[PDB]
C-alpha cells in the first residue's frame, strides 16, 4: 500500500524509462503527475504530454487511475483523456510498476488499436493514415507544445 | 454461486 | 491400446452422441448442477474438436501419443460401458435410488474427470503433457526421478515406483490406493491425476499415512460422491447438527469439498481455501462445526500426522543477497506490499509473497499468481532465512 508506492517512487528514481518520468504532487503520495514525450515512430513527435495517476486504496491489487491532462489527438484517448489500455483494466496484475504503465502507454502511442477504440470518429479514419497523422502532429503543435 | 460457502468459523 | 485415427474418432462421436440423447429422456429428468453429463460430454467433443484442429496433416504423431491414445480406448470403453448401462437398466434408470442410477450418477463423475485431465494434458488444444507443472515440489521430484517426462504409466509401474519411496502395506490397501488415484478409471496413472492425488494427500513427507488417515480409517470420506449426493445423505442426519462427510470437488479437482449440518439444520458445503485438510477438520472439530463422520458419535483423532517435517527455511545465496542491496531493499520482503516478509510459497509457479497479499489479490477477484499469472494449485508456507 503506502509503502508499496514508496517503493515504486524509489524504484523509477533508480533506473527510469525513455521518453517519461513521474512523481507525487505536493505531499500526496498517492496523487503523481507524470510527462510523456512524444514518441519518433509517431505522429506526437516533439510534443510534451502531462498525466495524473491515482492511487486507489485498493492498489496494488487494483490498477492506478492514468489519464492524460494534456490534450492529445488517439483513438485510444478521451477528451476527458481517459486512457484506453488494457493493462489499466482487465490485464492488470500487481507486480505490474508504474514504469511499465508508462511504456506500455509510449507502446500504445506509436501503435493504437482501432477495433477497440476509445474515440468512434478517429477509430474510422485511423484504420486513411494521410488524415489522422495530418492532424495528430497539428494537435501537438497548439496542446504539447 | 457455485453452491460452495465461505467455511465455518 | 492400439493407434488413433480420425476413423475411429468419428466412431467416439457417435458413442458420446447416443449417451447424450439416452440422457435427454424426460423421465430421467437428470438435475443440472455438475457433474452434470449434457454438459460434460457435448464439452468433451468440443475439446475433442479444439485438439483434432490444431493437428492438421500433423494427425500421423497425434495418434502415436501414448496419452492420446489410452484416453480414446478410455472414452470409448466408457461410453460403451453408458450405452450398455442403458439396455440392462430398462425403467430402473428412471428411479433415482436404484443400483442402475447410481451407476449413471458414478460416470457422471468419470467424465468430469476425463474431461478434467484432457485439459490439464492440452490446454489450448496442443499437447502440453511432457511439461506438465506437478504442483508439489516433492511429488514433482518423484515423478521426475522415477518417470522422467512421461505423462501416463501402467499401474503396475506405478505401485512399484511409490512402494520404493512410500512402502505400500499389502495387497489390499494396494486396492484402495487404486481406487483412490485412479479416477478415470483406465488402469494407468496420467501425470494429471497424480498432480490431483498429491495435492489432496500432502504432504507428500508422509503420504500414505495422510491418506490411510483422511480416506482408509475415515468414516466421513465419501469416494466418487456427488455434491446433490452429499446433500442426499446428510439429509438422514439433518436433526444431528455437527455431522459431516466430505469428498472430492469435482468442480476443483485436487480440492476438498466438506459437507455438514449446521446448527440450525442446514446443509453446507465448503471447500478449504487451501490448507491442508486435516487441519481444516481438526479445526473444524475444536471449533465445533465437525462432529459426526457420516453421522456417527464417534469421530477420529488426526492430530498424529499434525507436524509433518518442516520444510527448511530457504536461505539467500551471497550473489543474490547483494543485489537487492543495489536494489534499494531486501531479498526476503514482499515485493506486491513492500511490507511483510514473504512467508509463503506459490505452486508450481515457485514466486513468494506474503500471505496477506495473495489473499487480498485472490479476494479481489484476481486471477492466477500476481506476477506470472499462472494457475494457483497450492501453496506452502516458508520462512526466509537472510543472508545477511
Ligand atoms: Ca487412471
Ligand atoms: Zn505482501
Ligand atoms: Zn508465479
Amino acid at each position: 500500500a503506502l509503502k508499496r508506492i514508496h517503493k515504486e517512487l524509489n524504484d523509477l528514481a533508480r533506473d527510469p524509462p525513455a521518453q517519461c518520468s513521474a512523481g507525487p504532487v505536493g505531499d500526496d503520495m498517492f496523487h503523481w503527475q507524470a510527462t510523456i514525450m512524444g514518441p519518433n515512430d509517431s505522429p506526437y513527435q516533439g510534443g510534451v504530454f502531462f498525466l495524473t495517476i491515482h492511487f486507489p486504496t485498493d492498489y496494488p491489487f487494483k490498477p492506478p487511475k492514468v489519464a492524460f491532462t494534456t490534450r492529445i489527438y488517439h483513438p485510444n484517448i478521451n477528451s476527458n483523456g481517459s486512457i484506453c489500455l488494457d493493462i489499466l483494466r482487465s490485464q492488470w496484475s500487481p507486480a505490474l510498476t508504474i514504469s511499465k504503465v508508462l511504456l506500455s502507454i509510449c507502446s500504445l502511442l506509436c501503435d493504437p488499436n482501432p477495433d477497440d477504440p476509445l474515440v468512434p470518429e478517429i477509430a474510422r479514419i485511423y484504420k486513411d493514415r494521410e488524415k489522422y497523422n495530418r492532424i495528430a502532429r497539428e494537435w501537438t503543435q497548439k496542446y504539447a507544445m | 454461486s457455485d453452491g460452495y460457502t465461505p467455511e465455518p468459523a | 491400446p492400439g493407434t488413433v485415427d480420425k476413423k475411429m474418432v468419428e466412431k467416439c462421436w457417435k458413442l458420446m452422441d447416443k449417451v447424450v440423447r439416452l440422457c435427454q429422456n424426460p423421465k430421467l429428468a437428470l438435475k443440472n448442477s455438475p457433474p452434470y453429463i449434457l454438459d460434460l460430454l457435448p464439452d468433451t467433443y468440443q475439446h475433442l474438436r479444439t485438439i483434432l484442429s490444431r493437428y492438421e496433416g500433423k494427425m500421423e504423431t497425434l495418434g502415436e501419443n501414448e496419452y492420446f491414445r489410452v484416453f480414446m480406448e478410455n472414452l470409448m470403453k466408457k461410453t460403451k460401458q453408458t450405452i450398455s448401462l442403458f439396455k440392462e437398466g430398462k425403467e430402473r434408470m428412471y428411479e433415482e435410488n436404484s443400483q442402475p442410477r447410481r451407476n449413471l450418477t458414478k460416470l457422471s463423475l468419470i467424465f468430469s474427470h476425463m474431461l478434467a485431465e484432457l485439459k490439464g494434458i492440452f490446454p489450448s488444444g496442443l499437447f502440453q503433457g511432457d511439461t506438465f507443472r506437478i504442483t508439489k515440489a516433492d511429488a514433482a521430484e518423484f515423478w521426475r526421478k522415477a518417470f522422467g517426462e512421461k505423462t501416463i504409466v501402467p499401474w503396475k509401474s506405478f505401485r512399484q515406483a511409490l512402494h520404493e519411496v512410500h512402502p505400500i502395506s499389502s495387497g489390499l490397501e494396494a486396492m484402495a490406493l487404486k481406487s483412490t488415484i485412479d479416477l478415470t478409471c483406465n488402469d494407468y496413472i496420467s501425470v494429471f491425476e497424480f498432480d490431483i492425488f498429491t495435492r489432496l494427500f500432502q504432504p507428500w513427507s508422509s503420504l500414505l499415512r495422510n491418506w490411510n488417515s483422511l480416506a482408509v480409517t475415515h468414516p466421513g470420506y465419501m469416494a466418487f460422491l456427488t455434491y446433490d449426493e452429499v446433500k442426499a445423505r446428510l439429509q438422514k442426519f439433518i436433526h444431528k447438527p455437527g455431522s459431516y462427510i466430505f469428498r472430492l470437488s469435482c468442480t476443483r479437482l485436487g480440492q476438498w469439498a466438506i459437507g455438514y449440518v449446521t446448527a440450525d439444520g442446514n446443509i453446507l458445503q465448503t471447500i478449504p481455501h487451501n490448507k491442508p485438510l486435516f487441519q481444516a477438520l481438526i479445526d473444524g472439530f475444536r471449533e465445533g462445526f465437525y462432529l459426526f463422520p457420516d453421522g456417527r458419535n464417534q469421530n477420529p483423532d488426526l492430530t498424529g500426522l499434525c507436524e509433518p517435517t518442516p520444510q527448511d527455511h530457504i536461505k539467500v545465496t551471497q550473489e543474490q543477497y547483494e543485489l537487492y542491496c543495489e536494489m534499494g531493499s531486501t531479498f526476503q520482503l514482499c515485493k506486491i506490499c513492500a511490507e511483510n516478509d514473504k512467508d509463503v510459497k506459490i505452486e508450481p509457479c515457485g514466486h513468494l509473497m506474503c500471505t496477506s497479499c495473495l489473499t487480498s489479490w485472490q479476494e479481489s477477484e484476481g486471477q492466477g499468481c500476481p506476477f506470472c499469472r499462472c494457475e494457483i494449485k497450492g501453496t506452502e508456507p516458508i520462512v526466509v532465512d537472510p543472508f545477511d
